């Protein structure tokens, strides 16, 4: 969401 | 966490985020208790009343995070879950009790700077510590206000005298949970609050100079609200089903 | 083990902003 993708 | 600071870095070392892949999100708050052990509430992973009911395929555990939303590229680590034991007796219908989950990580993780264990109290340190007027510590990256931080928030509260605890809910409270906060007539305030739940609740030793989780963020009605507190899940009288599956598993 | 003993605080004998309000408590 709020969040920067993870690997 | 409601009046609240930002956490100091290495701070919480066994803070964990529960993150759901699909939407990607934060579900929960979690702690470490050894390589391949996560402690949480039952209520993060299954709730009828709300249709939550999560499986080890629909989760991700972030530690060693400071960062609420950054994927923290040197510092983080991502596991996957291999199994999830809630308490056979946890009660969703009711009040929340026995409020507690294992999760048991796919592969062991590495300590560092940021990531490390909490330690699971002993009779003898329960006893001591788990006094009305003394002060333990909740983090998590949960509501501002009864709105989102961007780095892990820590907050100091005393645990509440039963009889107060009793008094200030209509819920029916049992010997597996305990309050805290502080009352109207102490001015200083604070608690968790949605967004916290399954994060620790900890007391720092002073016989010898060790970090223990007394308590599990399990619920509250609002936050930061004048004469009400934070229900936590009281870990000493659950550790015999830790230790049950620990050593089953 | 080395359970509850952070690296960067307690391994370091360093003391974090707020320890001292829950030791006080005590
Ligand atoms: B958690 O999932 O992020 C959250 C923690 C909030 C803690 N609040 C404090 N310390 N002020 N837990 C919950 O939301 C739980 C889980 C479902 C209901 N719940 C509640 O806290 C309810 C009260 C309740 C207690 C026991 C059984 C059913 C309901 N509170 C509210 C405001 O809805």
């Amino acid at each position: 969401g709020d969040f920067e993708e993870i690997p | 966490i409601v009046e609240g600071s930002d956490a100091e870095i290495g701070m919480s070392p066994w803070q964990v985020m529960l993150f759901r892949k699909s939407p990607q999100e934060l579900l929960c708050g979690a702690s470490l208790i050894s390589d391949r052990w996560v402690l949480t509430a039952a209520h993060c992973l299954l709730y009828p009343p709300w249709d939550k009911n999560f499986t080890e395929n629909d989760l991700l555990v972030r530690i060693g995070k400071h960062s609420r939303t950054r994927y923290e590229r040197n510092i983080e680590k991502i596991s996957m879950l291999e199994k999830i034991y809630i308490h056979p007796r946890y009660n969703w219908r009711e009040n929340l009790d026995r409020d507690i989950a294992l999760m048991k990580l796919k592969k062991p993780v590495a300590f560092s700077d940021y990531i490390h264990p909490v330690c699971l109290p002993d009779r003898e340190t329960a006893a001591s510590l788990l006094q009305a007027g003394y002060k333990g510590r909740v983090t998590g990256w949960g509501n501002l206000k009864e709105g989102q931080p961007s780095v892990l928030q820590v907050v100091n509260l005393p645990i509440v005298e039963r009889p107060v605890c009793k008094d200030s809910t209509r819920i029916r409270i049992t010997d597996n949970m305990f309050c805290a906060g502080y009352k109207p007539d102490e001015g200083k305030r604070g608690d968790a609050c949605e967004g916290d739940s399954g994060g620790p609740f900890v007391m720092k030793s002073p016989f010898n100079n060790r970090w223990y989780q007394m308590g599990i963020v399990s619920w509250g009605e609002g936050c930061d609200r004048d004469g009400k507190y934070g229900f936590y899940t009281h870990v000493f009288r659950l550790k015999k089903w830790i230790q049950k599956v620990i050593d089953q598993f | 083990a080395d359970c509850g003993l952070r690296p960067l605080f307690e391994k370091k004998s360093l003391e974090d902003k707020t320890e001292r309000e829950l030791l006080e408590s005590y």
